């Protein structure tokens, strides 16, 4: 049949990832931008947002969503009546551990998302976009803010975009260190001047967003390969991917590989195609890996039988029970504590939790005590299955996803590494002299005089 | 041997407080399954308007007519309707005493006799009184042991 | 007028003037062997009308069986006395008036 | 009689549980702040002769605060005597301590 | 207008533009809530209103949810039994055993609620314990013991909207979040007394009525 | 009480603008 | 030991006068007409960084001027610098020491566990205090986007990435010594050959010359 | 006199169970309802209906019972409440003006 994977460089889309020119304008007109966007902006909205619809895009901040759908909602029956502005917000906060896509898309080719706000600005007929990057990344806002006031200067972004008679003009806002803020009914909040806490939806933000006026959010990386499929056609895009994973995509690959870096790939690459082909190999060779975490923290770990045959994209990792995510690649060895790796995460997730919701609040604590219990053992089996059932409570019941992101990774090492918990039990069990209680109290307990209910 | 030792010297730290599996345990019992005050039977009442119904178009396990799409909810009112009207002693006096036949029908043709208390046996009874098979008087006295 | 079930608990829901008749049938009856008062007592219920139901328990050591017979009074409406049909019944009536 | 812990504080905070659940309504307290902010009663008081010595009071306890002794040598000639306030209470467990704490430590598994 | 509606069967008649906990309401249906309060802004924090709604895949906040021409509601499925165990676990993870010294005790919707959708015994038993905050000066009215703070918001809507003063907030983030305004200051408000009503908890209690 | 990074007097600069809020002065909508 | 109320100190008390100097007022009118007129609690972020950057920390005093130039209850700017971990309530050093200690980090390359222990062993500190000079504050954070650059420690608004325990030395000593001369600064960035996040051991991909406009549908 | 009324819910907590039926109980008299035990400090009482209530399903049931005893009866109407659709979107409406509101979740 055919064999996703290895395209060539030119049919690649971010160029310049490698830093191989200066991120002025002039050299980003010798890759293609702005080259034709004034005969863009001209076709009509609904053949930008039809043209998004046939190349397949679906968003790389986590969700996956068809792209053109969600730009299209924002186009309501009577939108031309309301005398409201129009926002088009965007994901530039990238805090999915693991991930780095983001951070290479503004440090090295700006003018990419600064005509993508236009163009995803002018299919969904916004009147100013917004980007609200990373309160860390201080150098990349530097480089995309110095990027805009030359589309500024050129007439590029402003009262008339590149002579076509429309109104689009592009605003920084950095952030200031936390990972709910990619969440995008917080990032909606926190822009406005408050904590970032997310908003519940039924008010879905197509009509009350920004100052309650209609926004969308949408992830850098999808923003900024809007002009190019546009320029190039999405029929084109669709070559790449299968039925529903058209297109490339940009996977970070981190951790116990020798070469650790960036690079985009066609997607539905195979899980096996990609490291040892882009990145040098994993450390110890191929049967010296253990287990792959694909999307980021929030999808779940993938062992090694799993991943031989595993096809990186949406389809494929959701059926294999995980997530593509952001294509965040974490890649751990033989020789490294998995469990300690897992209890690190559910630790990051106590860490960023609003605090807002009764399910995660209390909950991102509850299974972070619980972690570093498994981590010593200080346990019996019967935890494993309570923590199983407590995020199980947790999935559906939050406010925002931020619930599943904490519930996906400890539901996963269950499901793939249970003999390994209980073996740390069994190991912690010789050690005491008999199964601790649940709750991590030793075995004699009642004997050296503590509290303890009957059950536990 | 008696009372020996006192409960004051039972050792406090031998005796275990129990919980049983389903009940107690931490990890496969939500407690709406095991919640059975809250599935508390209702009284099932039926008054002299039901049973004309009953009696008229039978009962959902055995129904005297089809009732057949529409034209039977129209019927099920007529089985409703003649109930609150007249009681069960109009609705036997004017059919006649064929259904008079009908009603001991129900229960085979005979009256049906109450249900006794004890299962036992494994169903609703009496007790089945009988003489042990050893007196614990002899015939000596006048006092009789059952079993 | 009705009768409801509970769980073991058969009840018959009466009319006051038909307490002879009633107790009779369930007396005498040959399916019906019904053949000791238990308890007679009283329930108040100030927000009907007829504040007091009056409440039967009967037993049937034939057929091993309960039945319960309510029915209701009011501060000057009597109830016929079934002292004629079991002489138990008596002191029962007695705490019932008291 | 009413206990202490071994700082010697009282270990009844007011929670009034035994005021709730006393069959006979033999208990009467009164609490509110102490000098120091702590929750303490200001009255404590026992209707020797109401109470029916069913023990609910001290099931309910959430502190031990309140037992019953092994003591049931006390007639009096006065009923006066068995209004019992908190200064006899207090007293009783002062008195009675080791064999309450003895009773406590052989029941408390089973309580 | 009326949106027409069925709820466990029967068929409310609600105003479009409502929540669907205002026609639970109307429609006899107890929902249990610990955040929606009828006369302050709708928050979703508490979670423990939540309702299976036909097409939809996860339970909804009921108090947050509009009505809707034709939706059906099962609010004693076994969705909507389980989910609110799950909240009433995790409301009661960190609260404190202070219910013998709380004055709220005898009269808490945590403590009758849980009595009614909980479950009997609980599974947390941490040696790690248990999150502790340290009390907040707020005024001599109101006393606080915020280790109760169950974090439903109730107060501070109250103080911001209906009070309009505006020196109670929520500082922090996560397990950590607090309430209280974070440079200790006198809670001037003339209407001020009335967050200890609304507390569904024992954390903020009136200092003349302390323990009496 | 060891010494920290705090601002002497009321006209000081303790830490740099930077580039970002640098580039914020140049910012104008009216092209030039 | 962060906490989230409060604490009356002689260095953050309400009293100590705050205000944006003669040069910052001119950044904070163009950060305000990026928003609309009545929105202009928007603004409130980054004036707390522009504040905190004037005077070390955000400050009580700092704080409450920003809630007076945005018209705000001061309450409402506490919840903001409470929630956001950028902002620093309590002063802090010179250099404020981010060590990321997330998965990726510890495993990536070496792990960032060295690199905590070379930072700990060299600055004779622990987790979240600061040197006796008072130079550098060190704490450890959460994935900072520089994964694949595991592991990295960003100073103060740059990250010094691919970290080995010789290297993550002398990068915190140069910055010891840059309070002096500021040519003696290390350079931004990672180490060990490392460009920004390119291929170790040679370029995988994008190696032909960039394809420009030519490709472009016929019919735009 | 008797009071025939519907108790008001709690201020204290939203559970209405207890404001479903009518309460029928005995007005207090000037002297007679509590003085000071002069021994232990007791509230002693003379009013013998004073821990006695009455609980009825309608206010009809409630009237016919105290005309049928022969009490004087105030019968006070249930206080209800003013429906008013409240919708979460609104914490989020759009001001064009200014805000004159800092809303706070
Ligand atoms: C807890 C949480 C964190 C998120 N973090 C990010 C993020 O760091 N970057 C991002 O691009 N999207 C993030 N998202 C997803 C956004 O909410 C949003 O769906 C996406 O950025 C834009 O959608 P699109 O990619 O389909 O266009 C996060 C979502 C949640 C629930
Ligand atoms: S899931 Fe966690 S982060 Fe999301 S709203 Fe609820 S508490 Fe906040
Ligand atoms: S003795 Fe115990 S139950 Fe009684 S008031 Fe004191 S603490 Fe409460
Ligand atoms: S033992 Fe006496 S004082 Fe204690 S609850 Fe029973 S009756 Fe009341
Ligand atoms: S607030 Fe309620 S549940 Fe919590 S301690 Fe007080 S009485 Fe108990
Ligand atoms: S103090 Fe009380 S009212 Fe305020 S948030 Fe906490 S629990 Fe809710
Ligand atoms: S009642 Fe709707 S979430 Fe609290
Ligand atoms: S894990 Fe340290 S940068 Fe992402």
């Amino acid at each position: 049949v055919r064999t996703y994977g290895g395209l060539k460089d030119q049919d690649r889309i971010f160029q310049n990832l490698y830093g191989r020119y200066p991120p002025d304008l002039k050299h980003a007109k010798k890759m293609g931008d702005w080259y034709k966007t004034k005969e863009i902006l001209l076709k009509g909205h609904d053949w930008i947002i039809g043209e998004i619809k046939a190349s397949g895009l679906r968003g790389r901040g986590g969700a996956g969503f068809p792209s053109g759908l969600k730009w299209s909602f924002m186009n309501f029956k009577d939108w031309d009546k309301d005398n409201k502005p129009r926002y088009l917000v965007v994901n530039a906060d990238e805090g999915e551990p693991g991930t780095c896509k983001d951070r290479e898309i503004m440090r090295k080719d700006p003018h990419k998302l600064v005509e993508g706000c236009l163009v995803a600005g002018r299919a969904m007929n916004a009147t100013a976009a917004y980007i609200y990057i990373r309160g860390e990344f201080y150098q990349e806002a530097a480089i995309l803010q110095n990027a805009i006031n030359e589309a500024y200067a050129e007439g590029l972004i402003g009262k008339n975009a590149c002579g076509s008679g429309y109104d689009f003009d592009v605003y920084i806002h950095r952030g200031a260190g936390a990972y709910v803020c990619g969440e995008e009914t917080s990032l909606i909040e926190s822009l406005e001047g408050k904590p970032g806490k997310p908003r519940l939806k039924p008010p879905f933000p197509a009509a009350v967003g920004l100052f309650g006026c209609p926004s969308t959010v949408a992830n850098v990386e999808t923003v900024s390969v809007a002009p190019t499929i546009c320029r190039r056609g999405g029929a084109w895009f669709a070559s790449f991917g299968r039925e529903r994973n058209h297109g490339t995509k940009l996977f970070c690959i981190s951790g116990h590989v020798n070469n650790p870096c960036t690079v985009e790939e066609e997607m539905s690459i195979p899980m096996r195609e990609l490291i040892e082909k882009h990145c040098g190999g994993v450390r110890g060779g191929w049967d010296n890996l253990l287990a792959v975490i694909p999307g980021g923290s929030s999808t779940p770990i993938l062992p090694k039988h799993i991943c031989d045959d595993q096809l990186m994209d949406f389809d494929a990792l959701k059926d294999s029970q995980s997530g593509l995510g952001t294509a965040a690649v974490i890649v751990m060895d033989k020789s490294t504590d998995v469990v300690r790796a897992i209890s690190r995460l559910s630790h990051f997730y106590r860490h960023e939790s609003c605090g807002q919701c009764t399910p995660c609040r209390e909950g991102s604590k509850w299974t972070d005590q619980i972690m570093k219990r498994f981590e010593k053992g200080m346990g019996r089996p019967r935890e494993i299955d309570m923590l199983q059932e407590l995020t199980k409570q947790v999935e559906g019941h939050t406010i925002c996803a931020l619930g599943e992101a904490f519930a996906w990774p400890i539901q996963g090492l269950i499901r793939h590494f249970r003999p390994e918990l209980e073996a740390r039990m069994k190991k912690f069990a010789e050690e005491t002299g008999g199964q601790a209680l649940a709750g991590g109290w030793t075995h004699d307990s009642r004997q050296k005089g503590r509290l303890v209910s009957p059950g536990m | 041997y008696n009372r020996n030792p006192s409960p004051g010297d039972n050792p406090p730290l031998e005796y275990t407080d129990p919980v049983t599996i389903p009940a107690g345990d931490i990890a496969d019992n939500p407690y709406w399954k095991r919640d059975f005050r809250r599935n508390y039977p209702r009284p099932s009442v039926i008054a002299q308007a039901q049973q004309v119904a009953l009696l008229s178009v039978g009962s959902a396990a055995q129904p005297r007519v089809e009732l057949i799409g529409e034209e039977g909810t129209k019927a099920l009112v007529a089985a409703e309707e003649e109930g609150k009207e007249k009681g069960v002693a109009k609705y036997l006096e004017e059919k006649g005493a064929e259904e008079a036949k009908r009603v001991l029908a129900l229960t085979g043709g005979l009256p049906p006799t109450p249900s006794g208390q004890t299962m036992v046996t494994g169903q609703w009874d009496v007790h089945k009184y009988g003489l042990a098979e050893e007196q614990s008087y002899g015939g000596s006295y006048p006092c009789r042991s059952f079993v | 007028q009705q009768f409801s079930v509970w769980k073991d608990e058969l009840t018959i829901y009466i009319c006051p003037t038909g307490v002879i008749p009633v107790f009779s049938f369930l007396k005498y009856n040959t399916n019906a062997e019904f053949t000791q008062v238990s308890d007679i007592t009283a329930v108040d219920f100030p927000t009907r009308e007829m504040r007091f139901e009056i409440v039967y328990n009967l037993l049937s050591v034939r057929h091993n069986a309960r039945i319960r017979v309510k029915t209701y009074a009011d501060e000057v409406t009597p109830v016929p006395s079934i002292t004629s049909l079991y002489m138990g019944a008596n002191w029962y009536e007695r705490e019932v008036y008291d | 009689a009413l206990r202490r812990y071994p700082s010697g504080e009282e270990r009844c905070i007011a929670c009034k549980l035994c005021e709730a659940v006393c069959p006979a309504q033999a208990i009467t307290i009164e609490a509110e702040e102490r000098a120091d902010g702590s929750r303490r009663t200001t009255r404590y008081d026992i209707d020797m002769t109401k109470c029916i010595y069913c023990g609910f009071c001290q099931e309910s306890c959430p502190v031990d605060a309140i037992v019953e002794s092994p003591n049931a040598e006390y007639a009096t000639e006065t009923r006066e005597e068995l209004l019992y306030n908190k200064e006899k209470l207090l007293a009783n467990g002062d008195k009675w301590e080791p064999e309450l704490a003895a009773a406590i430590r052989a029941d408390a598994p089973y309580r | 207008a009326e949106v027409e509606l069925t709820i466990d069967g029967k068929k409310v008649s609600i105003e479009a533009g409502s929540a669907l906990i205002q026609a639970c309401e109307k429609a006899g249906v107890v929902v249990p809530r610990y955040c929606y309060h009828e006369k302050l802004a709708i928050a979703g924090n508490c979670r423990m209103c939540l309702v299976e709604v036909e097409r939809s895949p996860k339970p909804v906040a009921s108090c947050a949810w509009p009505v809707q021409a034709g939706m059906v509601v099962k609010t004693n499925s076994p969705l909507t039994h389980k989910a609110r165990e799950g909240v009433m676990e995790f409301l009661l993870a960190n609260h404190p055993l202070d219910c013998p010294i709380c004055d709220q005790g005898g009269e808490c919707d945590l403590q009758d609620q849980s009595m009614r959708y909980g479950a009997d015994r609980g599974r947390f038993h941490e040696i790690g314990g248990k999150r502790a905050v340290e009390d907040k000066n707020i005024g001599p009215l109101i006393k606080t013991s915020m280790n109760r703070c169950i974090h439903c918001t109730r107060c501070v809507r109250f103080m911001n909207d209906i009070a309009g003063a505006p020196e109670l907030g929520s500082t922090g983030r996560g397990n950590d979040l607090q309430i209280g305004t974070y440079l200790e200051k006198n809670l001037d408000s003339e209407l001020s007394g009335n967050v200890i009503d609304l507390c569904p908890v024992g954390a903020l209690t009136s200092k003349p009525y302390a323990f009496r | 009480r060891p010494s920290f990074a705090i601002a002497r007097s009321p006209n000081e600069q303790v830490f740099p603008a930077g580039a970002f809020y640098e580039s914020i002065l140049r910012w104008n909508p009216n092209p030039v | 030991d962060t906490l989230m109320v409060h604490r009356n100190t002689p260095e953050n008390n309400p009293d100590i006068p705050f205000k944006f100097t003669p040069e910052n007022e001119k950044i904070i009118e163009q950060i305000l007409k990026r928003y609309p007129p009545q929105y202009k609690k928007a603004a409130v972020m980054p004036l707390l960084d522009l504040g905190q950057r004037q005077h070390g920390f955000c400050s009580i005093s700092v704080m409450n001027e920003v809630a007076r130039i945005l018209e705000m209850p001061p309450m409402r700017v506490y919840e903001v610098a409470s929630f956001y971990t950028m902002y620093n309530r309590t002063p802090v050093g010179k250099f404020h020491v981010q060590a990321c200690t997330t998965t990726p980090c510890q495993l990536g390359g070496c792990g960032s566990d060295a690199i905590v222990k070379a930072i700990k062993e060299h600055l004779g500190i622990n987790q979240g205090e600061t040197t006796p000079d008072g130079l550098f504050t060190f704490i450890e954070v959460e994935c900072l986007g520089a994964c694949v650059n595991a592991p990295m420690v960003q100073i103060n608004d740059d990250y010094y990435e691919d970290l080995t325990p010789e290297t993550i030395k002398q990068v915190l000593t140069a910055l010891k010594e840059s309070v002096n001369d500021v040519s003696k600064a290390p350079k931004p960035g990672p180490q060990s050959g490392r460009q920004s996040c390119e291929n170790s051991a040679g370029l995988t991909s994008l190696t032909s010359e960039p394809w420009g406009p030519e490709k472009t549908r016929p019919d735009l | 006199t008797v009071r025939i009324y519907k108790p008001a819910k709690p201020a204290t907590q939203s559970g209405e169970k207890n404001t479903q039926l009518w309460r029928m109980d005995w007005d207090v008299l000037g002297k007679g309802h509590r003085w000071e035990n002069p021994l232990m400090g007791w509230q002693s009482s003379a009013d013998f209906m004073q821990g006695t209530h009455l609980t009825f399903k309608t206010k009809e049931d409630a009237i016919a019972f105290a005309e049928k005893q022969g009490y004087e009866y105030f019968v006070q109407e249930p206080n209800e409440r003013h429906f008013r659709p409240k919708a979460y979107a609104n914490n989020f409406l759009y001001s064009p003006g200014k805000l004159k509101h800092i809303r706070t979740k």
